[PDB]
């Protein structure tokens, strides 16, 4: 049981903590964005109607 | 307006922190009980601030921390309502729990899974604080059921004490029988007002709104101790004394009354509830006081006393003094906990002998616990200025001053007497007669972790009642115009109880042989109500679940009907269609019948 | 608040203390093997009351199956020792 | 050698590739209504080739 | 004084059929004892049997489970009062609940058709 | 969707040709990769449902089932890795192949639009289950159990198909959302009534009522961990999904074509919850609990209210996971003992100190302890039923009570007594089974946290 | 003569794995295989799937528009509160373009 | 609770048990030990009165009236002894009273420490297998074909060799 506990905590923390840290760095440096109204000369793209940087990044790269 | 929410979330964060530590690997290196005790102390010191700001502003507060979902016009979110009730109950509960944790750290040495015990305690504490300072009835149900399961575990901590398992099962059954009416209320409100929150429910202050009130009423009768569903409070005592106090002196029972009082706005415009709150709560001040005259176990006696006080508070609710009821909860907690604390000290000093019948001379052999026990006993009797008075006597004013049902009033006063009766019973049988306990002695109470908590709790039980009665905003308008024989009734009648208990306890001597009289036998055996209920209801319900459903429906008929019938049918048809022997003399006759049939069919049909 | 465990010398001294405070037949001089019915001409009533006094002296209870058969202080002590698991 | 053993780990990635490619072929089919709908009908700004 | 019951059986002592001194009944008791002792000894020759790497099988338990689970339909013989109790449990209560619900729904429907039942705030349903 | 299927169609040859020492790990990890990739469906930015072709589709009501299936696959694998340990590599490979075929079929059906494709897949689900149950059981009645399973299912299947034909002819097509945008109303005669029947009877026979709950216990008992898992989790859910997707047309019939079925469902919930008290066989107890909850699901499906549908989906997912977990625990306690009986092994928690906390965390989710999707669903469904009538809270409460009872009875006859002394075969917990428990649990936590995914059509 | 039993191997025995591989994990009797498979399970199913899956989901945008809709309702309520219109008309479709029988 | 009882009983033990029960219920009724002694002496006199009588008639009559009087004048809530049934310690420690065979499945990294004690387990089990088979013949030789046996167990009629069936008694954990 000590073994299961320790190994699960490892194989979680291992990538949970680096990821959470990347998330914090993103929220701090990049952070969220603004509700800039729509100009009459620009036709926004699917990677610009979403707020969060990670969300719009994925929507621009993959989807 | 930022320090407030800061504190109100910081207390929960503190209580979390240990639990988190439980996950980690430090416990095997660290003194988890002291860790948790001190975190609780600082949680209390924090909770104090709200009290100052609230008495200095009287500004209630309402918060919506986190938005959970949005279920199509019926949202949900972690909403708190820091008003008088909860902002005070947090402080009281912590002031008690700190002492309880020290007492446990001292009382449960020689046991390995003590850190487990502490984690369970603080989990219950978090759940109760949620229930207390919660606004959404859903959050409140969360607190409800979490408290239930925590009590289950704690009554069962010794998972070999067979009857303890049954006690826990009792508890769960009755708490669920309350949850029934609670879900009834939730549903009625989510339908007729679209919301679960007290804010948007207050607007039901005009309609019949009687079914949800019946639901909350059953919830009270269940989670607290009342006539139909008390029997689960005495059995918990099978568990340890610290929890038998915390979970059964100031928590897990006050929950129902807390709920009713938070819902009071709708109870002032329903003259039926106002009544049924008297034929249900005052009665319990009799059907337990009776059982609190012969019971020998200290903890059983204390639990019956608790049921009595809770019935008294439901009565004052019925007659509309809810802030009085709440103040009484607060005060009552202090000494009802110190009593269990002293009893646990006594027991651990001795060889696990709860019975009064085998103890005595406790004053001389152990002055401290006896002094504190006398303090608590007189406070519960209603001594004029020991934080019992400041609620009990106003309640006994109103009970006779208002249009209260006669029999209810009457049995209530009888119970106010029986309080002093069994208190002096404790006193005599434990503190004034001879040392009828075994010869060996290994007493020790000079330990600080067991001498300081009682001291703090005594100071509290002596001061906090007065402090609160003079510092809280004057919610209601009292009545200070009546005769002396109605302003001093509780005092007079408690003195009467003292005298009568003295006379009778002294009559216990004189070689007046005893006789098994039926009134006293009834009292001792609770009234035979468990003895019949728990012996017929289970039997019949289980015998039905076996005979009718399992055998006579699910193994007999629903198989003989569809599948076995199809089987027999097709089997017989196959027997027929393959009973044939290989004779052309017959096969050709059959061919001929078929030819005839076909010709005739064509002829008819043209 | 746990006191220390029990040893054979303590048990024996206590049992002699009690069986000496007894008054009916004991001539205040009990051999460890001072058989009750045989070597002291005692009664079943007396033996049972002795067992009960010992039960009260040591808190626990002695079942009838063995109360009826105990006929020696040494046997009482052996029983208590095999029940409390003393003398590591 | 070892490829007879350590090659099997190439299928699943190849299966996922093939799946995305087949979905791309399907979506290239049904190309009708590319911009003829009545709620996303643009003007096809210059240098912005079709979806 | 005291009377028996299906719950509170007549305790051991008071039982008139006890205190009997019949040689046949005492012999039956001693036979029960022989049986029980043989059982306990066969059980203790396995509880302590060394070189053991397994557990014990409780054939009484297995037979009890068989008789509660699968020996039922074969030895089952339909008769009246049995068919009767079955049809009752299978029909009666369903139909009672059904009349209840249908009456309630028709009440609600006629009420609404009249246009009376206060349905304010019943926005989510 | 091929991105989810094709790899699941490659795990098969992978299993066939991989070496014994490595097939288990390879196939397991890659199935986990499949589970991961199965989340692309959750990018449901806007309300426009997802459509990939005339042959596939997704939806908020289907995606959960898809992910749950792709994630129950590897758990079946793992839980099927200590027994059949002395069975040949070829045999265990067959077992893996059957599991994977189940996965693929379930995905294709929970995704497909045309109910006829849905149906052929709903009936192809059998062969692997029947096989798994007959060729890997541990008793003899597994044969009769498989027969009952198969024939109940096919009897249901037939009139469903006949009605699908009548539809395909009267209406032009069978594609969903076209059935919606071109539905109509029926003269409400005996013809259309028997049509309603022939359309719902199969889905009901599968999602068991009181009357036809008989093939469930036999299956979950005689069959092994994987068959029990998949039954309790999905092969029931198929009926619910079909009924949801199909009832869109039969309006209004389902107002008076429901009273008998609602009545049966409620009464059966009650009687089965009661039997769960005095049912010795642990797996049988679990199966009857599943019946008790699927009765709620059905009562919530019929009356067609949005609250009801969301509660149905919530409780559906919750029960799936919780039943898989309880069955893992049962199997665990069985491999050490080889006797399903509840009263044989007793007074654990002194040698399996942790496992209990994987027993406890299940019961609490069965008896609807909040905050759990279980209670959210039970409660929303009770709300819908209270609106539909004021005299059903009675049965809701009786069921809640009897559940709060037998869950703890189960906890207490296996983890609360005093330890036996002849169970020397108590091999301590395996990291593998602890992992299975943790994996069945954690998602409950995350979904209790953020349930907006798991709501349904109406949210 | 009395009878005979169909030739069949005897009931195998109950054994222990920890007696020969106290490094056990539950998967196989080959220790290296046990170790590598449990590491595979954990990693592929605790480090990647749970973590990255939770991350993906939690950072999904405006699931079924429950955010865009709040925004839109705020804007519409502003518009209508100002212009004096009511926030919700009891008739959805224009009753002018519609036509009915007698 | 180690030795087992006989099937039948005797007037002797019946009366003894009635006596002990009544005296306990009297200790419960009349709390003060002085009153207890007084009434106990009274009961002793009541008994010694009819003691010398031997007629089975009077025996049964008095016994069956005594049991009725006892059941009708007993204490509703009697004085239970904690360490015995009904009390508040019965089984309280069974949750900690683990048996030994849990030992075998320890890990070597753990039994690394506590080395001495595990240096003696082997020579204990070694004290079991070397003297097991003998413990069987001692009975299978003395398994009196008469076939009328009790639950008692004979000792090692030889010297040096050990008794039969000592495992389920020795190693029984402490009470704590
Ligand atoms: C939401 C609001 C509702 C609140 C009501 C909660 C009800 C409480 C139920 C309960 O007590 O659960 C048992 C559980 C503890 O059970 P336990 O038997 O005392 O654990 C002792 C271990 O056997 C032995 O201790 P350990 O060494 O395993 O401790 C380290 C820890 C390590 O845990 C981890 O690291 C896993 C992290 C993921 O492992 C655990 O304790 C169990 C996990 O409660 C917890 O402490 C878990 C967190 C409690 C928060 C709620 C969790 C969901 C329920
Ligand atoms: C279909 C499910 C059933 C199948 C079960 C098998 C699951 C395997 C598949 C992968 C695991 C399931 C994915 C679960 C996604 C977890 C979502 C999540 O992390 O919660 C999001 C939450 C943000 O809260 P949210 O509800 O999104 O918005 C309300 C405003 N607070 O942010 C949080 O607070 C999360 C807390 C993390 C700690």
């Amino acid at each position: 049981d000590a073994r299961f506990l320790r190994l699960m905590k490892f194989y979680l923390m291992l990538t949970g903590i680096p990821v959470i840290i990347g998330i914090t760095l993103v929220n701090i440096f990049i952070g969220e964005a603004e509700l800039a109204e729509i100009p009459e000369g620009y036709i926004p793209e699917h990677w610009e109607y979403y707020k969060h940087p990670i969300s719009r990044w994925i929507a621009r790269n993959f989807y | 307006m930022n320090i407030f929410t800061t504190s109100i979330l910081l207390i929960f964060i503190l209580l979390l922190s240990p639990i988190l530590i439980s996950m980690s690997n430090l416990i095997k290196h660290i003194n988890f009980p002291l860790y948790t005790t001190t975190s609780i102390k600082f949680s209390f010191i924090i909770s104090l601030l709200p009290l100052l700001m609230f008495f200095h502003n009287n500004m209630e507060y309402m918060i919506t921390t986190w938005h959970w979902v949005t279920m199509n016009s019926m949202e949900l979110k972690m909403s708190f309502k820091t008003d008088f009730f909860s902002i005070l109950f947090t402080s009281v509960a912590l002031f008690v729990t700190w002492s309880i944790m020290q007492f446990s750290s001292w009382y449960m040495h020689s046991d390995p899974n003590i850190n487990r015990f502490i984690k369970y305690l603080t989990l219950f504490l978090i759940t109760m604080l949620i229930l207390t300072s919660a606004n959404n009835m859903f959050q409140l149900f969360i607190g409800w059921e979490g408290v239930g399961i925590m009590s289950f575990l704690l009554i069962g901590w010794w998972y070999g004490r067979t009857d303890a398992n049954t006690a826990a099962l009792q508890a769960i059954l009755y708490n669920r029988i309350g949850d029934i009416g609670f879900i009834l209320a939730m549903v009625w409100f989510s339908l007729n007002m679209n919301s679960w929150e007290l804010q948007q429910i207050m607007f039901s202050n005009n309609n019949d709104n009687l079914i949800p009130l019946m639901g909350l009423l059953i919830a009270a009768t269940g989670k607290s101790a009342q006539f139909g569903l008390h029997p689960w409070l005495p059995s918990a005592m099978e568990g340890p004394t610290p929890v038998s106090a915390l979970l059964h002196s100031s928590t897990m029972v006050v929950a129902g009354i807390f709920l009713l009082v938070r819902f009071h706005p709708l109870t002032t415009n329903n003259n039926f509830i106002l009544t049924t709150m008297l034929c249900l709560g005052a009665l319990t001040t009799l059907f337990t006081a009776i059982c609190a005259l012969t019971q020998n176990d200290i903890k059983k006696i204390i639990a019956f006393s608790t049921s009595s006080q809770l019935g008294l508070m439901m009565v004052t609710l019925g007659m509309n003094q809810p802030h009085l009821a709440f103040l009484h909860i607060c005060t009552h907690a202090f000494f009802k906990a110190m009593l269990f604390m002293c009893s646990g000290s006594i027991i651990h000093s001795l060889a696990d002998e709860q019975d009064i019948r085998k103890m005595g001379n406790i004053t001389k052999i152990m002055p401290f616990t006896s002094s504190c026990l006398v303090i608590g006993s007189l406070a519960l009797t209603g001594m004029p200025f020991l934080t019992g008075f400041y609620s009990k006597d106003l309640i006994i004013e109103a009970i006779n001053t208002c249009n209260t049902n006669a029999w209810a009033l009457l049995i209530t006063l009888i119970a106010t007497s029986m309080t002093a009766m069994y208190s002096m019973r404790i006193i005599y049988f434990v503190t004034m007669t001879k040392p009828r306990f075994p010869p060996l002695i290994s007493i020790n109470e000079n330990d600080p972790d067991l001498m300081n908590p009682i001291k703090r709790l005594a100071f509290g039980s002596i001061f906090a009642g007065f402090v609160i009665s003079y510092n809280i905003p004057p919610t209601s308008i009292p009545v200070l115009t009546m005769p002396w024989f109605l302003k001093t009734t509780a005092l007079i009648i408690s003195v009467l109880g003292f005298l009568i208990a003295l006379e009778l306890n002294n009559l216990t001597m004189k070689l007046s042989m005893n006789k098994a009289n039926p009134y006293s036998s009834f009292s001792t055996l609770l009234g035979f109500f468990p003895s019949i209920i728990h012996r017929i209801t289970p039997m019949k319900s289980l015998n039905l679940s076996l005979k009718t459903s399992l055998t006579l429906l699910d193994l007999i008929w629903l198989e003989k009907t569809i599948p076995k019938s199809t089987s027999t049918l097709h089997t017989n048809m196959t027997t027929l269609t393959t009973n044939q022997k290989g004779l052309i003399k017959l096969y050709f006759m059959s061919f001929l019948i078929n030819i005839i049939l076909i010709i005739i069919l064509y002829s008819i049909n043209l | 608040s746990d006191a220390p465990p029990l040893t054979l010398d303590g048990i024996k001294d206590r049992v002699l203390y009690v069986l000496k405070l007894y008054d009916k037949i004991d001539p205040e001089k009990l051999s460890v093997n001072s058989h009750f019915m045989k070597d002291l001409g005692l009664d079943s009533l007396d033996q049972v009351e002795i067992i009960m006094a010992m039960e009260d002296e040591f808190g626990f209870e002695i079942p009838d199956i063995d109360a009826e058969k105990l006929m020696c202080p040494q046997e009482i002590v052996d029983y208590i020792a095999d029940k409390k698991d003393v003398y590591e | 050698q070892l490829l007879r053993e350590h090659w099997v780990h190439i299928l699943v990635p190849a299966g996922f590739v093939f799946g995305c490619y087949l979905d791309r072929k399907d979506d290239e089919k049904l190309t009708a209504f590319r911009n003829k709908s009545m709620l996303f009908q643009r003007e096809l700004r210059p240098n912005e080739e079709v979806t | 004084k005291y009377k028996p019951a299906p719950l509170a059986t007549l305790p051991s002592t008071l039982d008139p059929a006890e205190y009997d001194v019949s040689p046949e009944t005492r012999r039956a008791q001693v036979e029960r004892l022989s049986i029980r002792a043989r059982l306990k000894r066969e059980y203790l020759l396995q509880y302590n049997d060394p070189k053991r790497v397994s557990h014990i099988e409780d054939p009484a338990l297995i037979r009890w489970t068989y008789a509660r689970s699968a020996n039922i339909y074969p030895n089952f013989r339909p008769t009246p009062k049995n068919s009767l109790l079955g049809a009752v449990a299978g029909f009666g209560p369903l139909i009672f609940w059904y009349y209840v619900f249908k009456t309630d729904r028709d009440r609600k429907e006629r009420l609404i058709q009249e246009g009376k039942l206060d349905r304010k705030f019943n926005i989510s349903y | 969707m091929l991105k989810i299927i094709l790899p699941s169609l490659m795990l098969l040859p992978l299993t066939w040709l991989s070496s014994p020492k490595k097939t288990w790990t390879n196939v397991t990890s890659y199935s986990f990769l499949i589970s991961l990739t199965s989340l692309t469906l959750l990018w449901q930015t806007d309300e426009n449902y997802k459509n990939f072709s005339n042959m596939f589709s997704s939806d908020p009501l289907s995606t959960p089932l898809i992910i749950l299936t792709a994630w129950l696959l590897p758990l079946m694998l793992m839980a099927s890795q200590n027994h059949l340990k002395k069975d040949n590599n070829v045999l265990q490979k067959l077992y893996i192949s059957m599991l994977i075929s189940l996965q693929i079929l379930l995905i294709m059906t929970f995704s497909a639009t045309e109910l006829i494709m849905f149906y052929i897949l709903f009936e192809a689900t059998l062969i692997p289950t029947l096989i798994i149950i007959t060729r890997w059981g541990n008793q003899t009645e597994r044969l009769n159990a498989g027969i009952y399973f198969l024939f109940y299912t096919l009897i249901g299947s037939i009139p469903l198909l006949i009605a699908l034909i009548l539809i395909q002819n009267h209406v032009g097509t069978l594609n969903l959302m076209i059935l919606s945008f071109t539905t109509h109303t029926l003269d409400a005669s005996w013809s259309n009534n028997l049509l309603w029947l022939a359309c719902m009877m199969a889905f009901l026979i599968k999602m068991p009522l009181y009357g036809v709950h008989l093939w469930l216990p036999k299956a979950h008992v005689e069959a092994p961990i994987a068959g029990s898992m998949i039954l309790a989790a999905i092969l029931l859910k198929l009926g619910s999904y079909g009924m949801i997707r199909i009832s869109i047309i039969l309006d209004p019939l389902t107002k008076y074509m429901a009273y008998p079925f609602i009545l049966l469902s409620l009464w059966g919930m009650i009687m089965t919850s009661s039997i769960c008290l005095r049912q010795t066989d642990l797996k049988s107890l679990i199966a009857y609990s599943s019946v008790s909850h699927m009765a709620l699901v059905i009562a919530s499906i019929m009356i067609q209210t949005p609250w009801s549908f969301m509660g149905a989906t919530m409780l559906m997912i919750a029960h799936g996971l919780t039943s898989s977990l309880l069955f893992c625990l049962a199997n665990s306690n069985y491999e050490r003992i080889h006797s399903r009986t509840m009263i044989m092994a007793r007074g654990l928690q002194m040698v399996f100190p942790l496992m209990a906390t994987w027993w406890l965390m299940a019961s609490l989710a069965n008896l609807a302890l909040p905050p759990s999707i279980n209670l959210m669903g039970e409660l929303f469904i009770t709300m819908s039923l209270f609106s539909w009538s004021n005299f059903t809270i009675i049965l809701m409460g009786i069921n809640i009570i009897i559940t709060g009872m037998y869950s703890m009875y189960m906890i207490i006859t296996t983890q609360r007594g005093k330890l036996t002394n002849h169970m020397i075969n108590l091999q301590p917990s395996h990291t593998r089974e602890l992992t299975l428990m943790a994996l069945h649990m954690i998602p409950l936590i995350l979904l209790t946290t953020s349930p907006k995914l798991i709501t349904g059509l109406t949210m | 003569e009395p009878t005979m039993q169909w030739q069949e191997d005897p009931e195998p025995e109950d054994e222990n794995v920890y007696a020969k591989n106290p490094d056990f994990h539950g998967y196989d009797s080959d220790p290296v295989v046990d170790v590598w498979n449990m590491r595979a399970v954990f990693f592929f199913g605790f480090s990647i799937v749970l973590v990255f899956g939770t991350t993906f989901v939690a950072y999904v945008p405006d699931y079924r528009m429950q955010e865009w809709a709040r925004r839109e309702a705020e804007r519409l309520v502003k518009y209508r509160e100002v212009n004096g219109l009511p926030i919700m008309e009891s008739n959805y479709f224009d009753p002018s373009k519609i036509q009915l029988p007698e | 609770a180690f030795c087992a009882p006989p099937a039948y009983l005797t007037h002797q033990q019946k009366v003894l048990r009635l006596y002990k029960r009544a005296l306990r219920h009297l200790e419960s009724w009349c709390i003060h030990r002085d009153k207890y002694r007084y009434f106990a002496c009274l009961m002793r006199a009541r008994f010694e009165e009819h003691k010398n009588e031997k007629d089975m008639m009077r025996a049964t009559q008095l016994l069956r009236e005594a049991e009725e009087e006892f059941w009708q004048n007993q204490h509703p809530q009697p004085y239970i002894f904690p360490d015995s049934p009904g009390g508040t310690s019965f089984e309280r420690y069974e949750c900690y009273k683990v048996p030994e065979w849990c030992l075998d499945y320890w890990h070597p990294s753990e039994k690394a420490m506590y080395p001495d004690y595990f240096s003696k387990r082997e020579q204990w089990k070694k004290l079991r297998m070397e003297s097991w088979d003998r413990e069987v013949k001692q009975l299978q030789e003395e398994t009196s074909p008469d076939g009328i046996m009790t639950e008692a167990l004979p000792p090692a009629r030889r010297e040096g060799d050990l008794p039969p069936l000592w495992w389920h008694i020795v190693t029984r954990p402490r009470e704590r």
